[PDB]
RNA sequence: GGAUAGUGGCCUACCAUGGUUUCAACGGGUAACGGGGAAUAAGGGUUCGAUUCCGGAGAGGGAGCCUGAGAAACGGCUACCACAUCCAAGGAAGGCAGCAGGCGCGCAAAUUACCCAAUCCUAAUUCAGGGAGGUAGUGACAAUAAAUAACGAUACAGGGCCC
RNA sequence: GCGGUAAUUCCAGCUCCAAUAGCGUAUAUUAAAGUUGUUGCAGUUAAAAAGCUCGUAGUUGAACUUUGGGCCCGGUUGGCCG
RNA sequence: GAAUUUGGACAAACUUGGUCAUUUAGAGGAACUAAAAGUCGUAACAAGGUUUCCGUAGGUGAACCUGCGGAAGGAUCAUUA
């Protein structure tokens, strides 16, 4: 909501890395560490 | 009301047999104030 | 019948320049109250956001890129309010300082302008707890045109690659609040000085529509003429604008309250107020007269079972043929068969800690009530109704009750308030002997012993404000509640709430219910205010016909503005119409469990109070309906029948409903 | 014959009775300046082209004319029509569809900035002048490039490679 | 498209996916559209062969008139040799 | 050689009616809407019509019949030559 006037740049959980660095995760996430549920890929799972 | 409204377009198709119309207008903006940022509580809305 | 249409290149074109024509001719008609000459008035108001920052210093920045050195150094000595001409582009501006001490003053001041300035610091981060409320709170009441200026940007680093830093870090927080604007424009140069002028004088101020539809005039100059020794008249010169003031219309002043014209002159004709003349008066005597007709005066006295007739059991009549058997010590069963014939820290705190509390239970447990053994729950809820669809059933207004205020009868029974409201103020436009843009001698009738707290037009603010038909008369109305951001506090629904609809100020013990449509009109009393969506609150007080958004707070001496916003929202609804229902939940644990019939544990404690609720059905929050049978045991065990299976997990409810009244209001000044 | 720098119904007299047309004249429409070109398609197409170069037209709307090699010129003149300014009420001035800037209009578009140093133009002219043009400001029109992390050890954790 | 105590289909959080200093949305337009069809549609029953013939513009129009043989000239690629 | 004047071509613009075409402010009147409310008519009342069509004519009526000419876009058994 409301970020005070301190916007002024001169003078909770890990976060995901950005840019090329994410891609790496994700090539890894399917490629390289491969995860085969039941059969298939899945991908986004809860408790299976 | 007596608000000033940006609209666009939108397109429902109306329905025969419940007699549902088609209006073809969404409301972008109110007096200013894109209806999203409020909806995120992103801005806040000037009333007048 | 008519042939069809061709148009040719001609018509085309000159359709459009007519439509232009038009449209040129009306948007000068619309800019000509500012003929700065002889006819204008362009309230600019100045609001800074921070404390450490001074005003006066923001005027003499915009005065003296006007070049103009008299006009600056004749206002220093002694004024807060200006009439300033300016040369350059031909314009009459008012300049007003509020009292930065008084929340409600800034308020007041802002919420007269065509114009509102803020001032912000480059030093000095806005504050969260009082120039942010600023901010909200004049965006909520109502605000014409607004512009964001700088005056401490110097007072940063000497190079500009540093001072364009913190100009943009406040566009962007100016922005969020007033995204109209993208450009907060920087005193310290002369161009945006020289801009934010020019557009002061040029530019047209939008309307805000409450303020504009019953008119308003700042007065200049204000004297007083002693006609009799307890009252005269107030004389004030000051130029109308909005809709404009009729003779015979009341006008309010803030702090002071609502009070009738006795004369009007113009000095741009004289009109003085008639037979038709709007009373002092709130509760009309013709009020009286118009709810004559009192429909249902029911005696819950001469009932042997709950109200419920509509849609329970019948009439049971129980002829008692009490005799009296005389063998000494007999249990009242021998004799059933002897006689038988046939034919101030401390207090708010503890207080405070109470409400959370009772509030956090009201989410948790709705409206239950707890019986003991000893109490008589019949007694206990005599008065209740036992409806079975609350938005089905026909409970009524019109119903005369002990518990229903005095004044009920003599309030503004408006039929409509949509047409109603459309009607009057077509009539006050084509009524207004004085229309904006006029000089006006206003003499109000007014009692004597107040002159003591007017103070002086120059130093502060005194506004006068137009009122419309019967609005000084009281009504039943219906406002929109939403509560104000960062307040977690819980707000019950019959402490005092000051609320400020207009520029007019009502402390209010308002009813809280949900807006949700009913056919019948009759809407769940919430003790608590909701914490998520917007509610509703119903209270017997003075009429608004212009919708005004109010502000609901109340007075906080600690805070620096000495006022705790509790929420905002708008007037609704002149309406009576709407009845508010006090539910009252009886809850009972469902004990025994047979194929179909199930046998419920303490919802009450005697058989003879069990026979009185038959009729009343047994709602279970697991969503399923039943009614009951007949009394188990002599402590109030009830047999019951269902809908689905109920496990022992399962609430067994009842709901019985009261008649809740608005409650009276008055006036809050200081 | 007259007029024009000149051909020419361009105009004037006098003669003829012709000229265009389903191969679409004439009229009406165009939210139409024309082209170089742009978007998109395998191809064939469809759709854009107010806009950086070329050609044309206009300078609030019409008409008229001085000067001059060249203007039917509007940062020249005259009148009428529409607006509009100053006045001491007699009069006198006015055309931003040039650069900035304001109003209005709208879904919709920037600074009342610096300079002749480039580019080139004008002049009696190497020097003067040029909001033509150039430079910066604003701007998520677009288009190009491409930070927001690279390693290691450790342990826990597992799989695989050969004894 | 899909239901209601128990919902992958709604609301909130968690998770994940796509494109990423950019991404969504509206209008227009091209492709998709062989739904404008010259290239390239369809016309018994799905939209669509004029009731029928005559007839000018228009579009369209059978076959046939130096073929066949002989000589010479010099080029530009490609092979087998260099 | 200035003011001034004769007649021309060029020709803005004005006045007037008449005519279509619009922008308008008003008044005359008529018709449609329901997240309006209730009232009867038939709702809260019961069924009946069921070859289907085409052109045309008429009748009406609250609908639908009906005359004439067309069409199958309508379910060929049996015997025999
Ligand atoms: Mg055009
Ligand atoms: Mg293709
Ligand atoms: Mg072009
Ligand atoms: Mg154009
Ligand atoms: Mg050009
Ligand atoms: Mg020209
Ligand atoms: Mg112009
Ligand atoms: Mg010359
Ligand atoms: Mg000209
Ligand atoms: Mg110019
Ligand atoms: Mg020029
Ligand atoms: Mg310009
Ligand atoms: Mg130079
Ligand atoms: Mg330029
Ligand atoms: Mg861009
Ligand atoms: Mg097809
Ligand atoms: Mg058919
Ligand atoms: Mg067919
Ligand atoms: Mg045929
Ligand atoms: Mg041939």
């Amino acid at each position: 909501m409301a970020k005070v006037h301190g916007s002024l740049a001169r003078a909770e959980k890990p976060k995901k890395p950005k840019g090329r660095a994410y891609k790496r995760l994700l090539y890894t996430r399917r490629f390289v560490n491969v995860t085969l549920v039941n059969g298939k890929r899945r991908m986004n799972p809860g408790p299976s | 009301e007596n608000d000033e409204v940006l609209l666009a377009g939108f397109g429902r198709k109306g329905k025969a047999k419940g007699d549902i119309p088609g209006v073809r207008f969404k409301v972008v903006k109110v007096s200013g104030v894109s209806l999203l940022a409020l909806w995120k509580e992103k801005k806040e809305k000037p009333r007048s | 019948g008519k042939p069809d249409k061709q148009v040719s290149k001609l018509q085309r074109k000159n359709k459009a320049k007519q439509l232009r024509a038009q449209r040129i001719l009306d948007s000068i008609e619309n800019r000509k109250l500012f003929e700065g000459k002889n006819g204008a008035a362009k309230i600019i108001t100045i609001v800074p956001l921070v404390n450490d920052l001074d005003p006066l210093d923001i005027l003499y920045k915009l005065l003296k890129c006007a070049d103009d050195e008299g006009i600056m150094v004749q206002e220093v000595d002694s004024k807060r309010i200006f009439n300033v001409h300016i040369k350059k582009f031909k314009s009459n501006l008012k300049i007003i300082i509020p009292d930065m001490t008084n929340f409600l003053n800034i308020l007041d001041c802002a919420k007269v302008a065509d114009f509102v300035v803020f001032g912000l610091s480059g030093v000095q981060e806005v504050d969260e707890e009082f120039g942010e409320q600023i901010i909200r709170a004049l965006e909520l009441q109502g605000i014409a045109s607004y512009i964001g200026v700088i005056s401490n940007l110097s007072a940063v680093h000497e190079k500009e690659k540093f001072q364009l830093d913190v100009k943009q870090s406040l566009e962007s927080y100016f922005k969020h609040f007033f995204p109209s604007e993208e450009r907060v424009y920087n005193l310290e140069k002369n161009s945006d000085a020289l801009n934010v002028l020019r557009t002061l004088c040029q530019r047209l101020p939008r309307s805000i529509n409450w303020r504009d539809n019953r008119g308003y005039v700042v007065a200049d100059f204000v004297d007083f003429v002693e006609t009799s020794p307890d009252s005269g008249d107030l004389v004030i010169e000051g130029t109308v604008r909005g809709i404009g003031f009729n003779a015979n219309r009341l006008v309010h002043i803030p702090d002071f309250g609502d009070f009738q014209l006795n004369k009007i002159e113009k000095i741009s004709t004289v009109f003085e107020s008639n037979m038709n003349r709007d009373t002092l008066d709130e509760y009309a005597p013709e009020g009286t007269e118009d709810w004559s007709d009192y429909d249902e005066d029911f005696e819950y006295d001469g009932l042997t079972t709950a109200r419920y007739d509509d849609h329970g059991f019948l009439p049971g009549r129980e002829q008692t043929s009490k005799k009296a058997a005389v063998p000494k010590g007999t249990s009242d069963y021998q004799a059933k068969w002897y006689l038988d014939d046939v034919i101030s820290p401390e207090e708010e705190e503890r207080q405070l800690r109470e409400f959370r509390d009772m509030e956090k239970e009201d989410r948790e447990f709705p409206d239950e009530i707890e019986l003991e053994p000893s109490e008589s729950a019949i007694e206990r809820l005599k008065r209740y109704r036992g409806l079975k669809n609350l938005y089905n059933c026909d409970w009524q207004v019109d119903e005369k009750d002990p518990s229903s205020p005095a004044e009920w009868k003599r309030l503004l029974r408006i039929g409509n308030y949509k047409n109603t409201k459309n009607r009057i103020i077509k009539e006050t436009k084509n009524e207004a002997q004085a229309i904006a843009g006029d000089r006006i001698r206003m003499f109000i009738r007014f009692p004597k012993f107040l002159l003591e707290k007017i103070q002086d037009p120059k130093q502060l603010l005194f506004a006068v404000y137009g009122l419309l038909l019967h609005e000084h008369k009281n009504a039943v109305v219906n406002f929109s509640l939403q509560r104000w951001e960062q307040y977690d506090k819980p707000v019950p629904s019959q402490e005092p709430i000051v609320v400020q609809y207009g520029v007019r100020r009502y402390t209010i013990q308002p009813l809280f219910s949900q807006g949700s449509n009913s056919p019948n009109n009759v809407h769940k009393y919430e003790r608590f205010l909701h914490p998520d969506t917007v509610s509703v609150a119903t209270c017997i007080a003075p009429v608004d016909f212009t919708q005004s958004p109010a502000i609901f707070f109340k007075p906080s001496p600690t805070d620096a503005k000495n006022i705790e916003l509790i929420g905002h929202g708008t007037f609704l609804n002149a309406d009576h119409s709407r009845i508010l229902a006090k539910r009252a939940i009886l809850t009972g644990h469902p004990f025994r469990f047979h194929k179909t019939v199930v046998t419920v544990r303490y919802m009450f404690f005697r058989p003879e109070d069990v026979e009185w609720f038959k009729s009343i059905p047994l709602f279970t929050k697991s969503g399923r309906s039943g009614f009951i049978k007949e009394s188990l045991g002599t402590h109030g065990y009830f047999k019951a029948t269902f809908d689905g299976k109920l496990s022992a997990q399962d609430v067994v409810a009842m709901s019985l409903y009261k008649r809740m009244w608005p409650m009276p209001s008055l006036p809050w000044n200081g």
